[PDB]
């Protein structure tokens, strides 16, 4: 863990976006 | 330094 | 030392000779005077190592005007390491070329720029450039002679954009330096390449290319509006500098846009963002961006209509910075804004800065004065100040009430009473002059206005000229009002002033007062008690013609003097 | 007990000015502190330091209290203390002196050399239009004393007095009458002064 | 009578300070460092005499610590050039070997020296030896 | 933590306490005083700055920091009432008309925030001649009894015969004293 | 259009020069001193000194002020872009901003300046590309540089690509003495540590207020930056065109996006201070502090400077939760807390003494100020949507980022 919030994997684009 | 000369030198 | 150095460096070994240069350069930068060892570094000066090649140049450089005759043995090295495969070698040789100032040195290194003005490197090609705008600005002459114009002109027109960028800024140097003959102004297509290369060009390359267009002047609306759509993109760029030049570039396009044209509005929304995020730079560039915003502020204060939340000076903020966002806030002064600007000012008012408080004083005073709006608001604050028991407040506050009944004393006889018992003993010239000239000017509501007067008369003879002018007029409007309580006051002021008084003016202006008195009493009310006309309050505003010409000298040292460009020069 | 060389050698460790500043109200802080809680036994320690950073440029608003209680001891450090602290930081204009009109009138008749001597050159170098006036009569008593090493101050404390009041000097008329036979050179310096100041 | 008696190093800093005249303590600082810039701004063949403020500036420094006096026009100059060396000569032998570190460590030693040698501006021990003896005395009294 | 060393000092006697001495110029308070620390009355000159003494009673060391009524000495009590325990009142039975003056100026220093947690301490001085007061009028002149929050006793002692100082040292100790 | 570029010290001796143009006599420094001295004592002090016709500009280091004598009207702003560039390089080079690093890699120091900038202009600028060209411990010059592309150097092979981001949230609050808060804004950064192989370029994506607007979906909650700047990779042609953030990430740690926009909610800590100051007798710090925040975020690291008195001593503190020191070379009061849930309220109750001698001149009213930082908070509300990695060679990447929240200009006007 780490102090400041913990890193979340992140996506590519908006898929909703087409 | 310099300081720790005699101020006369005697 | 000095002998066993030269020894060292006479000698065959590699590391004795990397020692004792390393050895030169620590005294060198240590403050030792080693140009004497410059002839003796000459020889070793011919190595394979880069690194030594790198310190016997700056040797050289340090030690070329030093001795300037010893500097005839290191035009063969040049032209050999003028021919270096590597271009980190290449490019250090063409750097000190140009940095070595001496006259005979540049004319044999004409023949090694010409070689590498065509140089395939883009960091040769900017070293060439540097090198060709070096030897311009050393001999101008010369660099005419040599037709590096030719070269430098079609060297925007190539690849290496960092390089073109080089070039260009060389050129624009040139020009700068140049009286303005033979200009290197470009066609529209030069300002599209430019713009093309302006995606691609760094940092300094893109400060570089926003400074050409500085010079050019639009003609036509769909150019300039092409220009500031190309220039749009800049605002959102890290860089300051970068943000400043594109700042200075879009406002110097819009003095041909046209306010009927959307192009204008869009640019004027787009500006605000990015002053807010400059007003948020480092201290060092907080200064600069509030001479920016200031020197703008008097061609579209419109712009920054609603920016006012940032204008308050931040606790942890410079005195220089402070006082660049005090005379923001001043400048930036609206009636929708008018109670958060007191609140400011009565914060500004609280801190230990002489200086600081003096100048929020004035601040608040020119609002009071800008906009009557706030005139009892303003009123209300001095008296607070007054009511503080500040000896500087106090000389402040009774400066401020004095600027403003000169200029709105309508309203201005309710405050007389609360002025009148003041703590009126502070002796400051400023103070007791604005005192003496509001109670004399205002001497109806104060029914005891000979009375404080007769405290101020024991040193008029040696109070001040200026001092001592005001007391005599007051005393003088004093007598034309009500004569019955200062008939004998009136003659005891003409008696000390014009027997007593030595000053010239002020003998001057007693004899005058007292020939007017014998003449005609009467007369006196409606030559002395005169209704004044309204006072011609002097414009902060600088003139348009310095205004036009200060929009396109942006991110320059005369935008934080607030000089013109040929003033501030040597 | 910070020691005064301990202080120092602090002082001269720190080389920023905001780093000697902020070790400065450090001990400043710590000396207030020692001070409320009316410390008697290193209060030499606190007085060195706090002159120290008088010296060196720190404000000694609060070290007001302490001097004056120093200055009523008994220990012979603790009233060197409180006499330097006076002679340094107790001036006329500061008013702190008017509560020592008292201690140095005690003082005034202790036996002991060094004590008078050293309360009579404090008088001297804070030398008062009031304190004079509350202590004239002392000087004129002790002028007439035959110590050679008390001869001098008690000029020096006539003369002060005559500087500082000048309408006193009637009342030394008498008191250095006769005294031109002094084999010491001190006296005899101290009388030649006195007469032509008068 | 001396004004105020200073001393203070070549680079500014003030080993020691005694005023003879009561001033406020913001004029007081402010008239030392007129006074340390003046000495600090001043040449080798100056005379070491100053007549800055109406006072009798004699600046006169036999080390790295220089030595300055602010008395009245009222008496000769070389009067306070002897009292000060004799001053000097006399911290000298009751310390031995005085150098500037030994002074900042001695600061009360050296004022309660200064106090029992001069008092109010005016000297109050001509001899060398009693003031010695005295100061000896006094310090062996703890 | 442990407590055992602060037991064996009290055991034998460890608390000190503390008290001041305040009231008009002549009013008995160097007598008082040197009688209380001493025990014979001396002759004392003008109060110009402060007098300085502790008084060994009871196992109890109640320093004393006497302080003059003069005028540009009665301004100055503020000063003395830092770090101080207790504090004694020195009146003037025998001076009517500094008895007015001597009761504003109680009044002034008794009402300080900082001059809360001592408990009134007035002693009648001059109680040798006809004009003292008692105890009960020289209190109703002053209106102790007005004094809320406030622990005064009223005792009357005589400088020249120093009766009353042990009563008034006892009535001290128990109101500053909660212990056995 | 500065004629030189010099490091100097505290005590006026220049750690180092590096001539560029020559206009200038290097014997100008000098004056610098005692001009500085003067200013600052007679309060004319700027960073943009002037000695006759050449400016000496000087900015205050670490240890030592960077002075750029110039001679013309040059390019203020671009002087300060060069010094602050310097700086940056200096720094990431040297661990260490102090003169024990100054007179340890001159070697290396001299051809570095040299290689910076030639003739006043500035030539090199990239960090990467000058560890590459020069080290203290010489090849051709990249060709990075020489192409367009010279914030992604080509060639970097890694054995996993991971890229750690970071959304550092700066909650600034001017509250006034009143109990108005006049400057309340957040300024947002959007830092991503990106340690991948080759030089992917970076596809970002967020939840913004105008993108969700042009696409349609301006209903749900959308971060609407006042101020956003790109970096220097960051492709300013894709983000006026259509807000495309299309851009070459840099190897290693680099702020791409910057968002700052004004902020109109509550303040995350609610803090009543009480000043009970008895006159020279006592002094009451009546301190209350209101976590405004959400319950399920935790302030780590909570430290709010409550300033004590200059001269106040024997202070005592009658707190409930959080450590509360008085540290004598800050002059004030910090409440310390470790963990501070949302929702807390702590009340303190200083006490203190104060000296009898009053003082003689005032110290003012410093504004009192927090240290608070809650990670793992998005006040703002604007999330990420995806970040384009695309690699010609084609790799599957895992990028990572975490969202932080300090608080910063948090000051609060002292009563
Ligand atoms: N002889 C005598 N004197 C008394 C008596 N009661 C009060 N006094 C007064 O107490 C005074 C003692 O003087 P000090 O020793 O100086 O103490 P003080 O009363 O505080 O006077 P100051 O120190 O000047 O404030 C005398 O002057 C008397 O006026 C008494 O019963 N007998
Ligand atoms: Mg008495």
């Amino acid at each position: 863990d780490r102090k400041g919030g913990s890193y979340s994997q992140a996506a590519g684009s908006d898929s909703a976006q087409s | 330094k310099g300081e720790n000369t005699s101020l006369l030198h005697p | 030392e000095i002998f066993e150095l030269k020894a060292e460096l006479n000698s065959d070994k590699k590391e004795k000779k990397k020692e004792a240069v390393k050895k030169v350069i620590a005294s060198m930068t240590v403050g030792k005077d080693v140009s004497a060892l410059f002839p003796d570094v000459v020889n070793c000066m011919q190595t394979d190592n880069l690194e030594l090649k790198k310190l016997v140049y700056l040797y050289l450089m340090n030690y070329a005007k030093s001795q300037p005759d010893m500097a005839i043995m290191a035009v063969n090295t040049f032209v050999k390491d003028c021919e270096d495969p590597n271009p980190l070698i290449r490019a250090l040789a063409v750097r000190t070329m140009g940095c070595i100032r001496v006259d005979k040195i540049t004319e044999y290194l004409c023949e090694p720029l010409r070689k590498c003005l065509k140089d395939e490197d883009p960091y040769v090609r900017k070293t060439a450039a540097v090198c060709v705008a070096k030897l311009h600005d050393i001999n101008a002459q010369l660099v005419e002679d040599q037709g590096f114009l030719d070269t430098l002109k079609d060297l925007i027109s190539d690849s290496n954009p960092m390089v073109v960028a080089n070039a260009v800024a060389a050129l624009s140097e040139i020009a700068e330096s140049h009286p303005s003959s033979n200009l290197l102004d470009l066609n529209p297509q030069s300002i599209n390449k430019l713009l093309t290369a302006l995606n691609e060009c760094t940092e300094w390359g893109q400060i570089f290319i926003l400074d050409c267009l500085a010079n050019y002047m639009p003609k036509d609306d769909r150019e300039a509006q092409s220009i500031c759509e190309r220039v749009t993109p800049r605002l959102s760029h890290a860089n300051s500098a970068v943000v400043l030049s594109a700042v200075k570039v879009l406002m110097k396009f819009m003095e041909m846009l046209s306010k009927d044209l959307d192009y204008y509005g869009t640019l004027l929304k787009k500006l605000a963002p990015p002053l807010v995020t400059l007003l948020s730079a480092e201290p060092e560039l907080q200064y600069v961006a509030l001479r920016n915003i200031n020197l703008i502020v008097q061609k579209r204060p419109e712009i920054l209509k609603h920016e006012m939340k940032v204008f308050f000076v931040k606790y942890n903020d410079p005195i220089y910075v402070k006082l660049e966002k005090l005379d923001i806030m001043i400048r930036l002064a609206s009636q929708a804004n008018i109670a958060q600007v007191l609140a400011e000012l009565r914060e500004y008012a609280t801190e230990v800065d002489v200086d600081f408080v003096r100048k929020a004083v004035r601040a608040i005073g020119r609002c009071a004065i800008k906009v009557e709006q706030s005139a009892e608001r303003c009123v209300s604050t001095l008296l607070d100040l007054i009511q503080t028991k500040v000896n500087y407040v106090v000389q402040e506050a009774i400066v401020v009430i004095k600027d403003i009944f000169r200029k709105y004393p309508n309203k201005y006889e309710s405050v007389i009473a609360t002025l009148c018992e003041n703590l009126d003993s502070l002796d400051e010239p400023e103070a007791r002059a604005a005192m003496i000239w509001i109670v004399g000017e205002y001497a109806e509501r104060i029914d005891n206005a000979d009375e404080l007067l007769e405290s101020f008369l024991e040193g008029f003879h040696d109070k001040s000229t200026q001092v001592q002018l005001q007391l005599l007029t007051a005393i003088v409007k004093l007598f034309l009002k009500k004569p019955t309580e200062t008939q004998e006051l009136v003659q005891q002021v003409l008696s000390l002033a014009t027997q007593d008084s030595d000053n010239p003016d002020l003998r001057d202006r007693g004899y005058i007062y007292w020939r007017l008195l014998s003449t005609d009493p009467v007369a006196a009310k409606e030559v002395v008690l005169a209704e004044k006309p309204l006072i011609s309050e002097e414009t902060d505003l600088i003139e348009p013609t310095l205004l036009d010409e200060l929009i396109c000298y942006i991110g320059t040292l005369a935008s934080v003097y607030h000089k013109p460009p040929s003033a501030f020069v040597e | 007990p910070i020691r005064l060389r301990e202080l120092i050698r602090t002082i001269r460790t720190a080389r920023t000015q905001a780093e000697e500043r902020e070790m400065i109200q450090k001990e400043c802080a710590a000396i207030r502190s020692s001070f409320r809680e009316e410390d008697n036994t290193y209060r030499c320690r606190n007085v060195a330091k706090l002159l120290y950073m008088h010296m060196l440029g720190y404000p000694a608003h609060f070290g007001q209290l302490e001097c004056l209680k120093l200055i009523a001891s008994q220990k012979f450090t603790d009233k060197r203390i409180g006499y330097l602290g006076a002679m340094l930081l107790l001036d006329e204009r500061q008013d702190v002196h008017l509560l020592m009109t008292n201690c140095i009138k005690n003082d005034l008749n202790h036996s002991t050399q060094f004590v008078q001597g050293l309360a009579l050159c404090t008088l001297g170098c804070m030398g008062s239009s009031e304190m004079c006036r509350d202590l004239a009569g002392e000087v004129e008593k002790l002028l007439k004393t035959s110590n050679s090493y008390l001869r001098k101050k008690a000029a020096l404390c006539a003369v002060h007095v005559i500087r500082k009041v000048p309408e006193l000097m009637e009342m030394f008329l008498p008191a250095t009458k006769n005294l031109l036979n002094e084999k010491n050179h001190g006296v005899l310096h101290t009388s030649v002064v006195l007469l032509t100041e008068m | 009578m001396i004004h105020f008696i200073l001393l203070f190093s070549r680079q500014g800093k003030l080993r020691l300070q005694k005023w003879y005249i009561t001033l406020p303590d913001k004029e007081r600082k402010k008239i030392t460092r007129e006074i340390v810039q003046i000495i600090l701004s001043r040449g080798h063949r100056t005379s070491s005499f100053v007549d800055w403020k109406e006072l009798k500036l004699v600046y006169k420094r036999y080390a790295s610590l220089y030595f300055c006096c602010a008395i009245e026009n009222q008496d000769n100059e070389l009067l306070t050039l002897e009292i000060v060396h004799r001053y000097v000569e006399l911290l000298d032998k009751y310390f031995g070997n005085v150098c500037e570190l030994d002074i900042i460590f001695n600061f009360e030693k050296a004022y309660f020296i200064l106090d029992e040698f001069i008092i109010g501006g005016e000297i109050q021990e001509t001899s060398k030896k009693i003031a010695v003896k005295a100061i000896e005395d006094s310090d062996m009294l703890q | 933590g442990n407590i055992f060393a602060n037991l064996f000092k009290g055991l034998f006697g460890k608390k000190e306490m503390r008290i001041l001495m305040v009231g008009l110029d002549a009013a008995g308070k160097t007598t008082i005083l040197y009688k209380l620390k001493l025990g014979e009355i001396v002759t004392t000159i003008p109060t110009i700055g402060f007098n300085v003494e502790t008084v060994e009673y009871k196992n109890i060391s109640f320093t004393v920091w006497d302080v003059g009524g003069q005028d540009k000495i009665r301004p100055l009590w503020r000063h003395y009432f830092q770090n101080t325990q207790g504090l004694i009142f020195v009146v003037d039975s025998n001076d009517r008309e500094r008895v007015n003056e001597a009761r504003e100026e109680l009044m002034r220093m008794l009402a300080e925030d900082e001059l809360r947690d001592a408990v009134l301490l007035v002693f009648a001085n001059k109680q040798d001649l006809p004009n003292a007061m008692n105890a009960a009028e020289i209190t109703d002149k002053l209106g102790l009894h007005s004094l809320r929050h406030r622990n005064w006793y009223i005792q009357a002692t005589c400088a020249t015969s120093g009766d009353g100082l042990y009563e008034g040292l006892d009535w001290l100790s128990n109101q500053l004293r909660n212990q056995k | 259009s500065a004629s030189a570029v010099y490091v100097l010290d505290l005590k006026g001796k220049v750690l180092i020069c590096r001539n560029y143009r020559g206009d200038v006599d290097m014997s100008e420094v000098e004056h610098f001193m005692p001009i500085l001295m003067e200013k600052e004592e007679e309060g004319m002090l700027s960073p943009i000194l002037a000695h006759g016709g050449v400016r000496f500009m000087w900015i205050k280091h670490n240890n030592l002020y960077l002075v750029a004598t110039s001679k013309k009207n040059a390019c203020v702003s671009l002087v300060f872009s060069f010094l602050y560039k310097v700086v940056q390089v200096f720094s990431e080079y040297f661990k260490e901003l102090e003169e024990e690093s100054i007179r340890d890699n001159f070697v290396i120091i001299y051809e570095l300046l040299d290689e910076l900038m030639d003739f006043g202009y500035p030539q090199t600028t990239d960090s990467k590309i000058l560890q590459e060209y020069i080290t203290q411990e010489a090849p051709r010059p990249p060709a990075t540089v020489t192409n367009a592309v010279s914030w992604r150097s080509e060639g970097i092979k890694y054995r996993k690509n991971e890229v750690f981001l970071d959304v550092i949230e700066a909650v600034n609050l001017l509250v006034s003495a009143n109990g108005n808060v006049l400057r309340s804004e957040i300024v947002g950064s959007i830092k991503m540590r990106v340690f991948l192989s080759g030089m992917p370029e970076l596809r970002l994506g967020l939840n913004d207020k105008v993108l969700f607007d042009n696409t349609g979906r301006g209903k749900s909650k959308s971060v609407e930056l006042e101020d956003v700047k790109f970096h220097q990779c960051v492709r300013l042609s894709r983000f006026e065109n259509d807000r495309t953030i299309s851009f070459i990430p840099p190897d290693g740690e680099f702020e791409l996006m910057s968002y700052r926009l004004n902020t109109h909610v509550k303040p995350l800590i609610w803090i009543e201070s009480v000043i009970e100051k008895h006159s020279h007798s006592r002094i009451e710090y009546m301190v209350k502090a209101k976590s405004q925040f959400k319950r399920r975020s935790t302030a780590n690291n909570v430290e709010i400077h409550i300033p004590v008195p200059n001269d106040a001593d024997s202070p005592k503190f009658k707190t409930t939760v959080g450590s509360v020191k008085w540290v004598p070379e800050n002059s004030e009061i910090v409440w310390s807390v470790k963990s501070f849930p949302g929702g807390k309220e702590y009340l303190m109750r200083a006490h203190f003494g104060l000296p009898s001698v009053e003082a003689e001149d005032k110290e003012g009213k410093p504004p009192i100020s927090v240290k608070f930082e809650i990670p793992y908070f998005t006040t703002s509300g604007i999330q990420v949507r995806y970040l384009k990695i695309i690699e010609k060679s084609g790799y599957q990447a895992l990028p990572w980022v975490r969202y932080i929240t300090q608080n910063g200009d948090y000051q609060l006007r002292t009563q």
